[PDB]
RNA sequence: ACGCAGAAGUCUCAAAGUGUCGGAUUGUUCACCCGCUAAUAGGGAACGUGAGCUGGGUUUAGACCGUCGUGAGACAGGUUAG
RNA sequence: ACUCUCUUAAGGUAGCCAAAUGCCUCGUCAUCUAAUUAGUGACGCGCAUGAAUGGAUUAACGAGAUUCCCACUGUCCCUACU
RNA sequence: GGAAAAACCGUAAAUCCUAUCUUUUAAAGGAAGGAGAAGUCGUAACAAGGUUUCCGUAGGUGAACCUGCGGAAGGAUCAU
RNA sequence: AGCAUUUGUCUAAAAUACUUCCAUUAAUCAAGAACGAAAGUUAAGGGAGUGAAGACGAUCAGAUACCGUCGUAAUCUUAAC
RNA sequence: AACCUGGUUGAUCUUGCCAGUAGUCAUAUGCUUGUCUCAAAGAUUAAGCCAUGCAAGUGAAAGUAUAUAUAUAUAUAUGUAGAAACUGCGAACGGCUCAUUAAAACAGUUAUAGUCUACUUGACAUUUAUAAGGAUAACUACGGAAAAGCUGUAGCUAAUACUUGCAUUAUCCUUUUGGAUAAGUAUUUGUUAGAAGGAAUUAUAACAAAGAAGUAACACGUAAAGUGUGUAUCAAUCGAGUUUCUGACCUAUCAGCUUUUGAUGUUAGGGUAUUGGCCUAACAUGGCUAUGACGGGUAACGGGGAAUUAGAGUUCGAUUCCGGAGAGGGAGCCUGAGAAAUAGCUACCACAUCUAAGGAAGGCAGCAGGCGCGUAAAUUACCCAAUUCUAAAGAAGAGAGGUAGUGACAAGAAAUAACAAUGCAAGGUUUGUAUUGGAAUGGUGGGAAUUUAAAACCUUCCCAGAGUAACAAUUGGAGGGCAAGUCUGGUGCCAGCAGCCGCGGUAAUUCCAGCUCCAAUAGCGUAUAUUAAAAUUGUUGCAGUUAAAACGCUCGUAGUUGAAUUUCAAAGAAUCAUUCUUUUUAAAAUCCGAUUUUGUUACUUUGAGUAAAUUAGAGUGUUCAAAGCAAACAGUUAAAGCAUUGUGUUUGAAUACUAUAGCAUGGAAUAACAAAAUUGAACAAGCUAAAAUUUUUUGUUCUUAUUUUGGCUUAGUUACGAUU
């Protein structure tokens, strides 16, 4: 009749998984999870298709049925469990630790991190809720709820969280000058620095980004993730560091190496 | 229901397209009546409950002067603004005018104030006498046929001068 | 669902199909270069056809645009690579510059027959066909195979083939031959 | 009795005991169909039956068209009204 | 068609039809029906249609002549009671 | 509490009656148009085609057409 | 479209002249409307001449035509179309 | 490949058509098909019908076992498996078709502060007690019917089926401690107070009434104090319903439509999950229409897109992704979070099956296959190995999906010999080409290695194995258009051929054969559809004196088009009498003599936000190519790198188009528009009624007044105020 669609067909997947055409009618279809559909890896992709850890389905089920891989210290056999666009993954019997980053091709990577560093994430909030007793809770981009946050903390602060206790480090508030992490839009997959920001009013707020070989870009603000500050980048990127290279540089590049 | 089987907004005709849908929705009216308390629950899509009153006698009626409340029984259907069938065939609608027993918010004034918190300001005369003789006019506001009770406030004033010349060549 | 597989056509005939001129140059063509169908030249004139466009789309767009930068660059290593281009054409008046034969010379069987590995361009055809090239170490068996400009070095004949010495090919009539003459003598 | 295998059916004798219809079209006997049927036989009775009916037709006087007749008119010519 | 002709004065034109006008005839074809000497529209070598002897067509109109369909019904099946 | 069964509003299939529109499709008979064969009768048009032509129109004609009326030259006159 | 006697009346018109006034009012225009030869229709006059129809004489192979003579409708005015 | 020839004539130039000619992931058909890789395939005709089969189920740490099987301990205990059956969860996806539906559905673009949302995810609760209460299925028996996925009694007995129920926090007193008092999440009513969002009746806080549901009486097991299943509220997520703006094919031989009967607005209700004439009552008398409403047509699902494209364009989009519709026709429900489901149900109509003729059951536009229709379309194959989905989720299922079979739909690659001698030909001792005779090679037949779910194909190796390499290439043409014969017979305006012009009527270059030649080639004819051709529909870009075409003439509403006019410039710097760039030259408002702002739209510029496939286009030797999204590199069987012999390495999976509208955004020109004298407005002064400030007596209330601010009336004063 009509209801939930629960398949995801090859070509309508997105691109960003590097699904070929010849290699299935289907692609897994997520789970409700941590991130959005268009937003996230599944186990079965980034065991797969990036690590190359299995064969086929069934290694990635032979895998996954053992008690060996834990997220968020918290062990899944669940194929299509969503790991969003920033959390650490440890799978404990090859002694691994991956947190999961942007390319600058536009699609999640796992970049290797430190076993110490393994502890904390930083965290973006997307919302704030005052609850009874006029009590806070802060939700998260991955779709967790932090509750009993500090009212000096705002609805667009990142926050340096730990992942034993599920609590905040340190926080980060939002202003220009902090560096921005773009996760959709025209720019996604690019770190730059806020140069200035203008209210947009009852209409999209718009944020102009200046990149690192000192270019200036405009974003929209629902897509841009803080991700640092001027002092410092609060987190392990990996190499490229967001940084764009247009395509005749960057083969040039590719050539003299 | 459904509105695309009406007339388009030129006035023009429109063809019968898509097959009728659960989700268009839409149920009988409710029919009220004054009686002993009597319910159906009735499920809406996504398992949403509403309560379909089918008879009640004692709702709760609210002195909005002080902002107390208490249960009374409705001792009539005196004035309906929509129309005069429902008021006639004695079925209740958020704007009935209703006639309330005095007793319970007639204690609790001689018991906050000392004769017949509290603001204690004083009720008007024709109000007051109103409540002695027990014939207290109140306006339902809440709506028995999705919440399963009727709830109400006692008129007051203008409103209560309206709803009277309203109630009754001629005067 | 369907195959997501691509498919394209390699060649169309111009209009007037018995223009004179165009008949007698492509069975010039066909009998120089050891052709088997005039589809063979229409294929070459495809891929001259796709050069003079992308030519014009770089010599129209102005100098210093990216796309212009970056196509005309990638072209220009290729058409290198390919071997169509000299060691000084390196600007887009050579790349429209290029000429039928020229593409042609390319085809494997015009470099056997070049090389002397063969004695002609058909007898080049033949002996590609019956399996006895190498390019590299690999075995082909495609007259039609374009050779790449580093590739020319490396082209000789298989080591698996009879001329190769590995066996001969009719060890049957090898066999009889040797097997009467012992029994005769 | 048969050119009668059965089933049909035909010629026929004693036989008038018993039956022999619904409609369409007609002024109509007759006729010509359709349907049922057991078969829808043929005839007499002052051409059975007007102080039984009916009055549609032939066949009073009005009228109409055609032909024929100079004409008045005629017409086992048609037609309407009696 | 066109041409000529005898007779006679000229030899049926526009139209029109088995008509209240077609002997033969219940003419032939459709259609209407269940069955059509009926009805209708056609056809038309027309016993003997036809142009003020008026031909052709008509809305309104009719105690007009005629066919058919609906409604209605003891006309009738088939009579019975008052 | 509770089956069968009824009653009341409300959905409302389907059926039939009309009314209007749509689509093919039948029909005796009528009346056109074209194609074909070097067909019959004229001699209309083409030259001043042996009455210059054509137009509008009306009436006549076995026709082709003719005549009238009023235009034009696309006239044979661009000249007292 | 069409408009030729005389004199008068009622009307419009273009160019010229203007150190006169307005101050963009315009251009071409589906819809719709106005005027619109000749003939025809319908009604009154008028019916001279000309003269569809029609009639005769020829002409001619035939001629229902050209030509000749006669001749109704029409041509003219008023009123409609 | 930004293009043309032949055809009105005795000859000519034109108009104009016809004809050739090329393409078409666009179909049929004719002939031919030695091969290989690749792979469209019952839409167009009947949303016509279906025989038989199958297509949706589910139990490997964690609900229920006295059918049963089995290993230990003193018949019985622990336990472990277990047909079956209740229970739980799914079957609303997918697969299929495109009849519809023409401002609707759909597309871009909003909005949902008008709402609902299972699974999953993360937060995380408030008004008999050593642990409850039974009752029901499978099961046992007797049975009934021709038949059926028909089912009747009685006895039992479980659940994670069903029904109950068992001290915690905050406020006030004491002062830390010790006492006292209270105590409902959604949701609804009535009263108020009032983190964040542009905007609040939102978060939230208090009051007075009601008020669901609830918060474990369930199952496993971490010492070299753990876990499952399941639960109210909140948020997330997988989604969904609505909803804004803008966007359509043909039609005037369709010009007025809509309103009894919700048409259009308002008010009040009701309903709904919620906004809503969605539905009812009452009140208005509207609403929509040439910028083509309202009808009518469509061989009309919409879009991403396909074909041809020099540029415009023109034709096409059942059909691999997305969205919608539909499951014989309508209608109505149940179940559930989600269905008005159709391998859910019910009824009617249209069909239609078995019947023992009492009654019973039914829905291929799922996959095969069949029938009918037609010009027209494959196997009742094998498999869940991959791809994913469904569950009590590893190990089971899945006609989803894959693999084959049939396949000249389309696309790529590629034979039908090569070679040396003689003989022959021309050229000065060369090049070119009826006889011989040795090498090479696949197709074809076999065995393996291999490939594989398994099997087949591919590749590799080894056997076999061409001389007329008979291991046999065809189609259509040869007067012109148009590449090839004044070639041979036969027929004799006949037979016939021939897009077109034409040939044939007796010495045929067009017919029928034969011969030779020519074109393309494992493909080539033919037809229909469609594009180029066609500047023959014309924005670019037509034609209208005589060829087709100026309305008889004029006015005129819609329509399209509509004069000039307003801030000119100057100098510097960079750069090759050039070019790109910077500074200053009125006035008002504002801030510390200086500092910084100043009409709206069209148009334009940058941008934001854009699904892939396709398309353009980079990277990348599939054995090349069509392709794919991979790959490359070192190493007989290792060093390097980094870790205190473990551990390969470099990677790639680009870039862009992605409406015209909308959103943000700089703008000087050019356009528009607004501002814009029967006298207008800029300012100073005075009078005047309104509000606030300062004052100021009266105990949780309470007077009056000066003053200050905003509104309005009137004499003056500006560079005061109208372009031609």
């Amino acid at each position: 009749g009509k209801g939930i669609k629960k398949h995801l067909k090859r070509v309508n997947a997105p691109s960003h998984w590097m699904l070929n055409k010849m290699g299935g009618q289907y692609a897994p279809k997520t789970s409700s999870g941590p991130h959005k559909l268009l937003e996230s890896i599944p186990l079965v992709i980034l065991l797969r298709n990036r690590l190359k850890y299995a064969l086929t389905f069934d290694e990635v089920k032979m895998i996954l049925i053992q008690k060996i891989v834990k997220v968020d210290n918290k062990v899944r056999t669940d194929c299509t469990f969503p790991v969003g666009l920033m959390d650490v993954i440890h799978i404990t019997k090859s002694n691994e630790y991956f947190r999961l980053l942007y390319d600058i091709k536009g699609r999640f990577v796992p970049h290797r991190i430190t076993n110490e560093e393994s502890k904390y994430k930083l965290c973006k909030v997307k919302k704030i809720l005052l609850r009874k007793g006029r009590l806070s809770i802060a939700v998260t981009h991955d779709g967790r709820s932090i509750p009993y946050i500090h009212p000096d903390v705002k609805v667009n602060d990142t926050v340096r969280l730990d992942l034993e206790t599920g609590k905040v480090l340190e926080h980060l508030k939002f202003q220009v000058g902090s560096l921005v992490m773009v996760t959709a839009g025209h720019s996604v997959g690019r770190v730059g620095v806020i140069s200035s920001i203008d209210k947009n009013m009852g209409t999209y707020d718009i944020i102009h980004v200046k990149d690192s070989r000192n270019k200036v870009f405009a974003t929209r603000l629902s897509n841009v993730f803080v991700i640092g500050d001027n002092t410092k980048p609060y987190i392990s990127l990996p190499r490229e560091k967001g940084i764009k290279l247009d395509i005749i540089e960057e083969r040039r590049n590719r050539l003299k190496a | 229901r459904d509105g695309r089987h009406k007339l388009r907004l030129t006035g023009g005709k429109k063809k019968i397209h898509k097959k009728k849908r659960k989700y268009e929705l839409g149920r009988p009216p409710s029919n009220t009546k004054l009686g002993s308390r009597q319910v159906h629950v009735v499920r809406g899509r996504g398992r949403n409950y509403k309560y379909r009153a089918i008879k009640l006698d004692s709702g709760s009626f609210s002195w909005p002067t002080f902002g107390i409340s208490k249960n009374t029984r409705i001792i009539d259907v005196v004035y309906n603004a929509s129309n005069n069938e429902l008021v006639r065939t004695k079925t209740l609608v958020k704007n009935c005018i209703v006639v309330i027993d005095s007793h319970p918010f007639t204690t609790w004034y001689e018991n906050t104030f000392g004769t017949t918190i509290g603001k204690s300001k004083n009720i008007d005369p024709l109000l007051l006498e109103q409540f002695k003789q027990g014939r207290v006019l109140a306006c339902i506001s809440s709506r028995p046929g999705q919440c399963g009770k009727a709830d109400g406030y006692i008129i007051e004033g203008d409103e209560l001068l309206f709803y009277k010349r309203k109630m009754d060549k001629r005067n | 669902p369907k195959s997501y597989r691509n498919y394209s056509k390699t060649a169309r005939n111009p209009k007037r199909p018995f223009e004179k001129e165009r008949l007698d140059q492509e069975l010039k063509l066909i009998g120089e270069y050891g052709l088997k169908n005039k589809r063979e030249i229409w294929r070459v004139q495809y891929l001259l056809a796709k050069i003079r466009s992308a030519a014009r789309y770089l010599l129209t767009l102005d100098e210093k645009s990216s796309k212009r930068i970056f196509q005309g660059e990638a072209l220009l290593r290729r058409m290198v690579r390919q071997g169509l281009l000299g060691e000084n054409e390196e600007k887009l008046d050579y790349v429209l510059g290029l000429t039928l034969p020229k593409l042609l010379e390319r085809r494997l069987q015009t470099k056997v027959f070049k090389l002397g590995l063969a004695k002609s361009v058909h007898h080049a055809r033949v002996l590609i066909r019956q399996r006895h090239i190498r390019v590299g170490k690999q075995m082909v068996d495609i007259p039609s195979f374009l050779v790449r400009v580093d590739s020319e070095k490396h082209i000789d004949f298989a080591t698996t083939s009879p001329f190769g010495g590995a066996r001969p090919g009719r060890v049957k009539r090898k066999s009889l031959k040797k097997q009467k003459e012992k029994t005769e003598a």
